[PDB]
């Protein structure tokens, strides 16, 4: 149900408080939603667009020099001129040249020569900017209830594609047969744009910082110029051979492109080719459960027979997906699913793929559930045909919540502060664990920005020194958010 | 020129991976072990005056690897 | 003759040596040389001339802003472009306005702006440099010959003007009865030429110098520079007006005719109007006597009956100056005069016009001699019929030699090593303190440079002061040559 | 209205007992005056006109000299007088030359000699002067109607003008709706005229301290005057060359225009071609508002349907206007604006177009208000169509209290005493800080008068820096008062 | 001559910007330190006459910056 | 403005009389004279900071001279 394969899967239960939940979700992340009831979905965002942008810096690449001229003079007698020098195509410098009788001048000295040559480009790279508002998200609801082949496709129409500006609203969203789900999505807080350049090379495109952006030594030209004759940075681009006290000449560098590509070795690639395709960043969303059906009550339960057509398939962190296939007379209606021990007194093992139900008698359906670790069973139908299907989940431990609290630590890894928002209101651990994350992350910022893997690793490894052989017991203070965190942060980040 | 200032610590960072991570990562540390292999003599150097200054053994190692590692 | 009536005449009494002797001549001073033969001449330099100038740097004075253009750039998205920036003749500036709904934008913030303004010149100054060479002084010799109505007066032709040049020699001149005299002159070391500046405003010029003249605070142009449009440093004439946050604006700061008179206060003025002609400075030359006659040698003394036609005048420096006419035979004859003390028993004093002469006329003759510090008799004939004449000189005993004391100071003070070039090569004695003075004065001159008259004055007091409060016998050294002559060198400049 | 995006705003909130409070508005600012239950206005002086001026005084800027006469005396006989030296239109000086015999003179002295020049002004700078009667102030009176084409919109009939004269300062504005409002300006304790000049040099002009008018040296002449005869201080525009000792000679000194704007530095600039237009300085006013209604109340609620038609748009001093359009039924209606938050709805975030109406349904209505510093949700519709908008807010935490701060610290630089009336009479507290702030400005004036930027900062740190040296507790006071206050005001100095 | 005297702290400034302000608040420190870079002798002799005169070491500064600011 | 950096002691003179000898001689002490009978406040406030600091007779004196003429 465009969830199960996703190495990033994010099981998040609760909709506790009034009916509504905090999600938060990025591009390569799905999520599944479950409650007590309020049949279980699958949120996942596909697409950012940056509707109409407006270009800030023009950079060019590689440019190409003519009309190379150059005027020398006599020793004392001042400074060359030469017409070119008054406009600002032309590059130009001065320099000192030997002067004598050789030369034609005389007076035997160190004279003064200018060099001019016209800048013309030919590659150029701009770098574009918008505004929070008209910048739309697009995110699929596609909830569970599998029918004939969806499982893990995008390709196809098994969900709503709704869209979300930050001229929106509470953004109601009705699933057929379903009830109506609501998102009261926050588009400003995400990404935070205004700091942010869409940079476009040829057939490529980045999202830079916007400081780096324009602190790059390259000839640059604004944005709101037409005739892109009156470059300004030119002297980063060419250079000039005075290799003796003899003539001097020009010449160009050559083609940066290779040399930016070394550049944005950091940096996120978008595409910026029939508009403005953003993949990446994330969104925080108000999920709201109050108007859902299950789409499967008021049915009746099968008469048996049916016929597993697709084997058991783990899916990893153990959410096991069959498919089976009805044959009966009752076409509409639900599937006795169940999943239990051996000698079946006890249920164990939650549904996920909550009221299951046949529809259209020839055509499988497939149901996905969680068993626990070890040996469970798993029994769909009633007594004269049922199946009761072993399964054995690989025999974990204390290591669940080993990979809970590393995949949560790496979330307030990539996402700062809005990780706590996944919660539900939690008050007295979660709105102040929000609040002493947010001053000790503008701490951590601005005093690791811009370091890289390597130095925060060795900042890191100072840091627990000087406190490892402190006095007073700061040891704490210097080790258990300091240093080991900045060591664990150092092995995270180049993601 | 723009080979240097390379987007490394500008925060903006995701879950999905950045124009080249794993391919320019470890680059700087093969580099300036290729250029140790080039050029033991300021290695040699380098432990010399970081032993002479550098009371403790903490601040010798400390200042062998930054003279070290600022010299590409 | 041409050198009585002229204030600060110097009295040089030698020929040692060879025939010569080093004379230092300025345009304001004059120059009288006497020997024990060797008949007195008068030295006047006159004229000093640089022949063919090369411009240096050109200076904007006034000018006019024309076609003021704006171009204003809504906030957050980049800088404003304006397409007469390409173009140097035009004055711009990127300033930053506020910007809202109410003035045509979607986001209330600070956005760019940017004024430009085409920079026209409208009245120049220009500075010229010459060369050591091709530079032609001229200098005036007259002798002691007593005409008549010769005395003081620039005008008329009684003395030989010769021209000197750094391409010419020994340069003999013949001035009529009394042979030849060639100088030795130095003009290459005379005024200090590739440091100097030749600065012309409108109607006047100065004597500026290079390190002065170039950093100067207004726009400039090349001193090769044709179509002068291309001016350099214009953002120091004109200003940019940018009130409150409002529009900005491009006024020209005005005139700087009079503002740079203000500058001037310290050079002196030449006359560049047709031809560089210099009236300042000195030169230094070696006077050689070896070809001097007499003109009045071999000719039989008078015999009688002179009579006095223009009373005795005292000139400045006690040198009196009678005016006779003789009657009686033999007119070609040389003048008994002599000056003898009361009792007639020594002859006292010393004549300026040695070998008087009654040049063949009813023509009267100068006479020029100086008394001693009383009475004096003046004898100007033979016993019968001689001419007693009574005179007095005011002080002139010891008030002689602390005048001349100061003078030599003060020529010491306009004058640097240079004034040590009066004597005939005194070796061991003089030559040894000209390179003690230029040691000294190049220590001193590398400080106290740029300070001015009441700086020198209060670096005098204040080294006085540690040389009156010292210990160790520095007290000497900190102000009998430190301490003193700050304050005597700080009395005696602004010439 | 009027006021929105000017990054000079001063909100005012609050009023005292009887509906008045004391604000002062200047010409950069506008001030927006918020009360409990009154509209709240925006208010800014426009136009300062001083109606008639006197001329004080003519200075000339370039001058010419013709009818050179010259007049020498002998050495002893006295010294020269010509009828041009009573003529008090030649300018004329006493020097002394050489005399002797060539000058037909006699005695070889120094002779006295005159030099006069017809001195004829051709350029003027008339520095004329008003009485602060007949003054007159332009305030705008602007609502915070919520209406189209009005937020920063300065022209047409969105406010109303009133003339404040300082023989009548009262003057009402009635306004159409919201009743009327009285002002009582005082306009005479403000900018203080008499002792400032209205200084006006050809295209330009500007306002200059009076003491300072009547000491600058250039020839002057009284402002009431027909011809130019009797110039004052006319050597002070020409010049006396005596070289040599001997003839002297007079020229002019040049056009004084650019000397004078480096003299007009710091001299804030006004226009009087047409009219006499300044545009600096404050006015306190008091705003009594008691007769001044709502223009709404008693309307009903709106039913809903609303819609954007311009976006949310955060403003420099953090607040937010949005412009909306009205669809639906019973068109003279109150718009249900709210600044809430999510679930459990908090009332976060205060409204300052205070009761928004719809008039002319067909024509949209921009509201302002402000959030609070974090995620903040805008709600204008009611049941059906409810417009919830998401918004953020960066900063404005502590920040806001600095920036507070920092307003009132340079409001109190700028401003004297008359910082402290922008408030609305704090009784003790105001009027007892104002008395220690007028003795401490009038100790602190006549000192640090006539004080540049940097000497304030040397005479600043050579006062803290004896500060913390001293005892007996005198270091909090010559640090605090002295010390780090004239730091502060010397960086604020040269607005 | 009339470009001395150049109006600076006659009061009568507002938050409107003045006739030529941020090209003369920093014009003395330019030609101080253009007169400082062209005339080292006198800013050397200032140092050891600084040095000289003043125990504490606050006002041999305080004398070196008044000297050097007297001369143009 | 170019006013100022006047041509002072730069060498180059002679026994002839400058530009603006005797008018530009005496004008700065004249204009100094004229700036403490109009600021006279500076001058009080100048000789209390002159006294305070400086512990000898001399360099008092020498302070608020350089206090005395570094503001115009
Ligand atoms: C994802 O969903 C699409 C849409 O149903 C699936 O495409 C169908 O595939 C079956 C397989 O035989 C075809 O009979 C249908 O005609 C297809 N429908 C179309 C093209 O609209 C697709 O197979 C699913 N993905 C996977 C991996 O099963
Ligand atoms: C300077 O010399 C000139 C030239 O000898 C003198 O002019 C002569 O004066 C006499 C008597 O006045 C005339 O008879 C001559 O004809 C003049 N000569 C010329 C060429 O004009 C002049 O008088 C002298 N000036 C003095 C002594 O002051
Ligand atoms: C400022 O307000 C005036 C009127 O109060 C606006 O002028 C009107 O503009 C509209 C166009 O939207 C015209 O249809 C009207 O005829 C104009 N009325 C006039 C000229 O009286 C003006 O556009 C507003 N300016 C801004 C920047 O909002
Ligand atoms: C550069 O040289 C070419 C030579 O073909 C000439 O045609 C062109 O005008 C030149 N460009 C300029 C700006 O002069
Ligand atoms: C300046 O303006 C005139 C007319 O106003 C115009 O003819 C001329 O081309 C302009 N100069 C430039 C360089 O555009
Ligand atoms: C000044 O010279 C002019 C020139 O013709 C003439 O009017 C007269 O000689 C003089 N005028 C005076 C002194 O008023």
């Amino acid at each position: 149900m465009r969830c199960i394969g996703i190495s990033n899967r994010d099981f998040v239960e609760g909709v506790s408080g009034g009916s509504w939940v905090d999600i938060v979700l990025e591009h390569g992340s799905c999520v599944t939603t479950m409650a007590k009831n309020k049949p279980t979905l699958d949120f996942e965002l596909i697409e950012t667009e940056a509707k109409q942008p407006a270009t800030l810096r023009k950079y060019c690449i590689e440019a190409k020099l003519t009309n190379t001229t150059t005027d020398s003079r006599c020793p004392t007698q001042g400074e060359p001129s030469l017409n070119e020098e008054q406009d600002k195509r032309f590059v130009c410098k001065h320099s000192m040249v030997d002067r004598g009788w050789g030369n034609g001048c005389g007076l035997f000295g160190k004279g003064g020569i200018v060099t001019c040559a016209m800048f013309t480009c030919k590659k150029n790279m701009k770098g574009k900017v918008v505004q929070p508002e008209n910048l739309e998200y697009t995110i699929v609801i596609t909830p569970h209830s599998g029918e004939e082949h969806a499982v893990g496709n995008d390709t196809g129409k098994h969900g709503k594609e709704i869209k979300i500006t930050p001229q929106s609203s509470i953004t109601e969203a009705e699933l057929t047969g379903y009830g109506t789900v609501t998102m009261e999505c926050s588009p400003r807080t995400g990404l935070d744009f205004n700091e942010m350049v869409l940079l476009q090379m040829e057939n490529k495109a980045w999202l830079v910082h916007r400081q780096w952006f324009l602190d790059l030594p390259l000839p640059w030209l604004p944005g709101a110029d037409t005739q892109g004759s009156n470059w300004i940075q030119k002297e980063t681009l060419v250079t000039f051979k005075n290799p003796h006290a003899k003539k001097q000449d020009v010449v160009v560098l050559g083609s940066q492109e290779g040399a930016m590509h070394t550049a944005l070795t950091g940096a996120t690639e978008i595409q910026m080719s029939s508009g403005n395709l953003l993949f990446t960043g994330h969104l925080k969303c108000r999920l709201r459960m109050d108007k859902l059906q299950l789409k499967g009550m008021s049915y009746s339960m099968c008469t048996g027979k049916f016929k597993v057509v697709k084997e058991i398939a783990e899916t990893q962190h153990g959410t096991i997906v069959i498919r089976v296939q009805y044959e009966g007379d009752g076409s509409p209606c639900k599937i006795p699913f169940e999943i239990m021990d051996l000698e079946k007194r006890h249920v164990l093992g939650r549904l996920i793929t909550v009221n299951p139900i046949v529809t259209e008698k020839d055509s499988p359906v497939n149901i996905e559930a969680e068993p626990p670790f070890g040996d469970s069973y798993i029994i769909i139908g009633v007594e004269p045909g049922q199946l009761k299907l072993n399964w054995f989940k690989k025999g974990s431990s204390i290591g669940q919540m080993i990979e809970t609290t590393m995949r949560g630590a790496k979330r307030m890894a990539i996402l700062g502060d809005t990780a706590w928002d996944f919660g539900s209101l939690g008050g007295v651990f979660t709105s102040i664990g929000k609040a002493l994350h947010q001053v000790f992350g503008a701490i951590y910022g601005a005093a690791f920005s811009g370091v890289s893997w390597i130095m925060k690793i060795l900042i890191g490894v100072i840091i627990t020194w000087i406190g490892m052989n402190s006095r007073s017991t700061s040891l704490s203070v210097s080790l258990v958010l300091v240093g080991v965190v900045t060591l664990y942060l150092g092995v995270m980040v180049q993601a | 020129s723009v080979a240097l200032v390379p987007h490394v610590g500008m925060g903006l960072e995701t879950r999905t991976e950045t124009w080249m991570s794993s391919e320019g990562a470890w680059k700087h540390a093969q580099r300036i072990e290729t250029w140790i292999l080039r050029h033991p003599g300021f290695t040699i150097m380098a432990a010399i005056l970081a032993y002479t200054i550098g009371t403790t053994h903490f601040q010798r190692a400390l200042i062998f690897i930054l003279l070290t590692a600022v010299a590409p």
